[PDB]
RNA sequence: UGUACAACGGGGUAUUGUAAGCAGUAGAGUAGCGUUACGAUCUGCUGAGAUUAAGCCUUUGUUGUCUGAUUUGU
RNA sequence: GCGUUGGAUACCCACUAAUAGGGAACGGCUGGGUUUAGACCGUCGUGAGACAGGUUAGUUUUACCCUACUGAUGAAUGUUACCGCAAUAGUAAUUGAACUUAGUACGAGAGGAACAGUUCAUUCGGAUAAUUGGUUUUUGCGGCUGUCUGAUCAGGCAUUGCCGCGAAGCUACCAUCCGCUGGAUUAUGGCUGAACGCCUCUAAGUCAGAAUCCAUGCUAGAACGCGGUGAUUUC
RNA sequence: GUGAACAGCCUCUAGUUGAUAGAAUAAUGUAGAUAAGGGAAGUCGGCAAAAUAGAUCCGUAACUUCGGGAUAAGGAUUGGC
């Protein structure tokens, strides 16, 4: 007979099965369309999650009812030191789909990109890509044959690059190397610019600007095993119910004889890769600006890190890109930024930001001094310092 | 009220995304490009200053390693009868 | 956090403050008009047996006179005799209207004392008399 | 005899998943292996090109 | 936008932090933590809890009257806007500022002088009481000298 | 956001479920207000309509007036005790739960409000800002 | 065999609330001969003292460590 | 496609866009019921007792098995490592209000829209911990009772002794953020045009058009689907 | 010792230190706690928890077999020196 009362199911079914996911780095499945016509760029970056902190902007929205008035928001902060072009991959169209034609690599590959081919670096002879760089001599023949072999043959066209990890505060010495689809002109101007940029570093600000609308691709944070209550979000039932409440009662009444697939079941939560969309990024800010983290408002002179740094990750000292809200993954976990996929029509994408001030007050506690000096300001004197 | 994929609402929003939307998409992408080359530039740069005080047939195979490992391989599926395309 | 905090000063069981009973006791028209207050039906003792400083209705006579004859009463008392700790304190502190704070203290020191002290005494024999 | 018994990462060298350390039977079959290496010695076998080429466990009553 | 005192200890109130209550006569308490706001609650005197500004003004800890801490004052009088004015106070804000601190720095030096007079005295009076441990001390070194000569 | 309402309405922490009782804050001659629904709320299985500052509900008369007494009338919610946040940047909160008495058209009953007044229900609701003395 | 790693230590960043000891003329009074004795508490040295990664940040210091086992070929 | 409620005792009250009907039983917890032994009242019976009936109290306690389902490892096709493709399977957003259009069209009046352009919210979903709140074995800091270590200091026990604050972590419509756009169609409105020398949206052909369908986008990745690339052993 | 007390808690004499252990801290449990705002809207049913509690003082209704009800109810206080 009919359920009595009607009631939405628990969860998404699109977002099936909550296994853990296949790597840390989340895959990109999509790139924005290509148009031909427009310069060259790169459709996505890299970049490591370091925390967050709380800004005020002076809000321009007309016919809101915070339109000139401020409003306090938070944003999450990614360290983006410039990633590195080592390499260039090119795909042909198969009625199988995409198929990777050929690979080319530059002549020289540091150490931290090496290391991402070996699960021990320390008792390797580090023998990775020593043959390889041979073909660059007399000429560069081979290398120039498959650069034209990708002219002539790709229709897609990507870029590999790398992190520098060593930038980072992190302990992890070992870079993150991924695929950028090049879009803008024809395909022998993205292998000319692959080539031209071989060895070389691309800035976050030469992919992104402020005001613009992106896309976090990242792995949640994992927590391991969970209950149906926590993993899906069904009721307790009463106290003292006999072989637990913190489950679903009756997983099934009815003639299939078996358990559903829609049934909610305990099992993993969490580390599950996500593509979150329409983040605007609030700065853009460089790693040689020693007010990055001021505004025109506020005029203290202070960066982005706040007091004590930020917690479990460190210190910002490269650029980095402030973005509002939440994105998934969390602190050090490397994210991927992604340009939007279609040309956004909502005025959200067309306000620009002006940020009056930038918290940098600890987060180690319940911090209420912005800067050092101000801390030593506001107590006056110690014992020790007399 | 209207879903996402109501057609009205979706004419609506293509009218109004092939203008003030596209042309503010056109103007960063000249700037970003223009922000790229500059980079380029800038590194060219600073590579020739320190360079300072130190002073086609596409026909065949890929290489012999290639050569001889499709070989191999064409040779090994028609052996254990395990090719997609013949027989 | 803990149960016994948390059940004596929930916001819902909130109870009168020292600057506002300070307020109250400053001026003899005050103390007068909740001296003779209506009769109220709302509150114990008919509205009658309120102690000013405290804040608080009695049911009976006997019952204002053990209170006044009490530690918690004397600790009311004592609390209510320098400044009542207004935001301009906390500001002075902080370097903020420093010269408000001044005059207020002053003020306080030359006028408001010791008429609101005048006040605590007729109260105080007032309540011995009736009592 | 491995059901519902946990998983180790020291089976991979032999190419399985759940692996044990019974410290008794190893007792055991070291004792054995011990008074076998005794007889070849004493024997005058060449200890260095011995191997097991046979080992068997019953079921005692 | 506006850096508000806690009304508790008098620390700063940055915008997001901490909380306010508003009572019945409209009037605003904001505190930068829950601890005040709990310390608020449990109606605890700042004027006798040593960690608030006001228990160290009232009792002398630091400097309470000074021509530097008159010039911050709630302006209910605006005034038009000018760029040189307002590089003028920016500059000016910055020197108030190090003069405030010097000012302090004096203070605190004056509260604290004759603290080495007592220590000295101290130190005398427990070598006077202490001989016994002092020829410890002197057995220790001489023998600690003759190790090292031989 | 109701018939009466001036514009739209952002969220508020709920602190009124059905069933709370709250003081009355006008001079109609009732004491207090009791819950018994909420004027444009949705719809989920298990869950209590909530009210919170700023918005209309149907209330009860519990103390005041016998006349008053026994019959339901819109009310406004004027004054909450569950901490709400502000977009100014912070979290505030009021001593007790507070209302008035109106109309469907949103006008006072009453022709004073004693007590301070949430700024976003002064915002929302004009004749409870012309009506009121103190907006916080 | 090194922007090497680790154990301590240093500096920040946070939590609490003013350490032990000494002293006073502050201390309701009481006892003996203005003084002395007892005396909850108060004041100063003292935002002092204590804790701070175990899933915080950083490190021109001290002391050590860098090594065994198994297997894999077109 | 998407929703279809909160309460009072089958009917009412209210909210709401709406509070549509039904099936997988009626061919896991739980109250009324098959409730056996105790007890009382009523009716009948000579009685043992039965009932036209009414009231109260009354032990049944798996899972470690197989499959299904949810998550998690894993041998083998030279070894090992990195970057990828996408068959197939799943899929997700929803409703209301507001500004402007406008006191305009329409209307004696009383009243009174919509498209285009904008702003918020309801239900759902996925995340996240900057802030606020909750939590405390950080037994981190301080305090209190009783007793014990001669006293101070420093501590033990009181099955986490108790009280206040409390970082870190976890977490909340109690907190914050984010959730789209191309083809083909239905009903229907048509164009050309016979059948049938009128006519006709239909027969051949053809234009549009629904929250519909298939895709774009999102999740997993065939552990017997695949591609590109690096290195490949001195006893 | 505290305390009205052979209660609870701590100690002296005497007597034990026995009950398979080690390493981690997922879900679900068994046992024990805390929780913003609202306060029974939950449920057949306030089941369970919470609240109260010692002692001193003020004061205590209907009804009644005049013996009770009664600690009715409702209020104030409690340390140290
Ligand atoms: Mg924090
Ligand atoms: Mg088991
Ligand atoms: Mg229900
Ligand atoms: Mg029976
Ligand atoms: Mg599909
Ligand atoms: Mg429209
Ligand atoms: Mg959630
Ligand atoms: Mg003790
Ligand atoms: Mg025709
Ligand atoms: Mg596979
Ligand atoms: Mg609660
Ligand atoms: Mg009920
Ligand atoms: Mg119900
Ligand atoms: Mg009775
Ligand atoms: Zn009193
Ligand atoms: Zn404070």
């Amino acid at each position: 007979s009919h359920r009595k009362y009607e009631a939405p199911r628990h969860g998404h079914l699109g977002f099936l099965p909550r296994k853990r996911a296949a790597s840390i780095r989340a895959r990109v499945k999509a790139f924005p369309k290509d148009d031909r016509s427009k310069p060259v760029a790169l459709t996505s970056f890299l970049g490591y999650k370091a925390g967050m902190t709380t800004i005020v902007r002076d809000l321009d929205r007309p016919g809101s009812k915070f339109h000139k008035r401020e409003v306090v928001e938070a944003v999450t902060v990614v360290d983006t030191p410039p990633v590195v072009v080592v390499g260039v991959v090119g795909y042909v169209e198969t009625p199988r789909g995409l198929r990777s034609l050929t690979t080319v690599w530059a002549e020289h590959l540091s150490d931290e990109v090496k290391r991402r081919f070996y699960k021990n670096w320390y008792k390797s002879k580090k023998k990775a890509f020593t043959k390889y760089s041979a073909k660059y001599a007399q000429d560069g023949a081979g290398i120039e044959r498959e650069l034209a072999r990708i002219k002539k043959y790709a229709s897609v066209v990507r870029v590999l690059v790398h992190t520098q990890i060593r930038k980072t505060p992190l302990a992890q010495k070992k870079a993150h190397l991924a695929e950028i689809q090049l879009n803008g002109g024809s395909i022998s101007e993205k292998v000319d610019w692959a080539r031209e940029h071989f060895e070389k570093t691309v800035a976050v600000d030469s992919v992104f600007e402020q005001n613009e609308m992106i896309d976090a691709i990242a792995v949640t944070k994992g927590h391991g095993f969970e209950g149906v209550t926590h993993r899906w979000g069904t009721k307790k039932l009463p106290r003292k119910t006999h072989r637990g409440l913190r489950k679903v009662a009756c997983i099934g009444a009815w003639h299939p004889a078996h358990v559903m697939w829609s049934v909610a079941r305990a099992g993993q939560r969490g580390y599950h890769s996500r593509t979150s969309i329409n983040h605007k990024i609030y700065r853009v800010g460089k790693g040689d600006d020693e007010a990055n983290g001021a505004t025109s408002f506020d005029r203290t002179k202070k960066t982005i890190t706040p007091m004590g740094g930020f917690v479990h990750y460190g210190e910002i000292k490269n650029d980095f890109i402030m973005v509002k809200g939440c994105i998934p993954g969390n602190r050090k976990r490397i994210v991927t930024l992604r340009k939007s996929l279609y040309t956004n029509t909502s005025r959200k994408a067309l306000e620009e930001v002006s940020l009056k001030w930038i918290d940098t007050a600890s987060k180690f506690g319940k911090g209420r001094f912005q800067t050092p000096a101000e801390k030593h300001a506001f107590m006056g004197t110690l014992k020790k310092d007399l | 009220a209207k879903s996402l994929r109501a057609s009205s609402h979706l004419n609506a929003k293509s009218v109004k995304r092939r203008g003030v939307f596209q042309k503010a998409v056109d103007a960063r992408e000249q700037r970003i490009s223009d922000k790229l080359k500059e980079d380029l530039l800038k590194q060219k740069l600073e590579d020739l200053k320190k360079k300072e005080e130190q002073g086609i047939s596409t026909s065949g195979w890929r290489d012999g390693r290639h050569h001889t490992y499709k070989k191999a391989k064409l040779m090994k599926q028609s052996k254990k009868k395990t090719s997609f395309t013949r027989f | 956090m803990g149960r016994y905090s948390v059940k004596r000063y929930k916001t819902k069981r909130r109870t009168r403050d020292l600057d506002l009973i300070y307020n109250d006791l400053s001026t003899k028209e005050s103390v007068q008009k909740l001296l003779n207050q209506p009769l109220d039906e709302t509150k114990p003792g008919l509205g009658q047996h309120y102690c000013i400083h405290c804040a608080k209705y009695m049911e009976t006579a006997i019952a204002l006179k053990t209170h006044l004859k009490g530690k918690v009463h004397k600790r009311r008392v004592k609390e209510l005799r320098g400044v009542p700790y207004t935001q301009e304190v906390s500001d002075a502190a902080a370097g903020y209207n420093l010269n408000k704070f001044l005059n207020r203290v002053q003020e306080i020191t030359q006028s408001v004392g010791p008429e609101k002290e005048s006040n605590e005494a007729l109260l105080k024999e007032h309540l011995d008399s009736t009592l | 005899f491995n059901s519902s018994i946990g998983r180790t990462a020291q089976g991979k060298e032999f190419g399985v998943t759940k692996a044990r350390w019974p410290a008794k039977s190893v007792k055991f079959v070291q004792g054995l292996l011990q008074n076998a290496a005794a007889n070849a010695e004493a024997k005058g076998l060449d200890a260095t090109k011995l191997y097991v080429s046979h080992i068997q466990v019953n079921q005692a009553p | 936008m506006r850096i508000y005192q806690c009304h508790f200890c008098s620390s700063p109130c940055y915008p997001g932090h901490g909380i306010m209550f508003v009572r019945n006569d409209a009037k605003e308490f904001r505190f930068c933590r829950s601890k005040c706001h709990k310390a608020f609650k449990q109606r605890r005197n700042p004027r006798k809890l040593k960690w608030t500004k006001a228990f160290r003004k009232a009792a002398g800890k630091e400097l309470a009257v000074d021509s530097t801490l008159t010039f911050a004052q709630r302006r209910n009088v605006p005034v038009r806007y000018n760029r040189e004015l307002v590089a003028t106070t920016l500059k000016a804000m910055a020197r108030i500022e190090e003069i405030r601190q010097k000012r302090e720095r004096a203070f605190y030096k004056n509260r604290m002088r004759g603290n080495k007079e007592k220590d000295f005295l101290r130190d005398k009076k427990l070598v006077e009481s202490n001989p016994e441990l002092l020829r410890i001390r002197e057995v220790e070194i001489a023998r600690k000298l003759a190790k090292e000569q031989e | 956001s109701g018939n009466g309402a001036q514009g739209t309405k952002f969220r508020i922490s709920l602190g009124l479920p059905v069933g709370a009782i709250m003081n009355c804050a006008d001079n109609s001659g009732a004491r207090n207000l009791y819950i018994i629904a909420v004027k444009g709320s949705g719809s989920r299985l298990n869950r209590l309509p909530a009210a919170s500052l700023g918005d209309m509900v149907m209330a009860t008369v519990k103390k005041g007036k016998p006349e008053l007494r026994k019959k339901v009338m819109p009310a406004i919610v004027v004054r909450q005790a569950k901490s709400w946040r502000r977009r100014d940047g912070v979290f505030l909160y009021f001593e007790d739960n507070a209302g008035v008495i109106a109309n469907p058209k949103g006008e006072m009953k009453g022709s004073a409000i004693t007590g301070p007044v949430g700024k976003e229900c002064a915002d929302l609701w004009p004749r409870v800002a012309s009506n009121s003395g103190v907006v916080v």
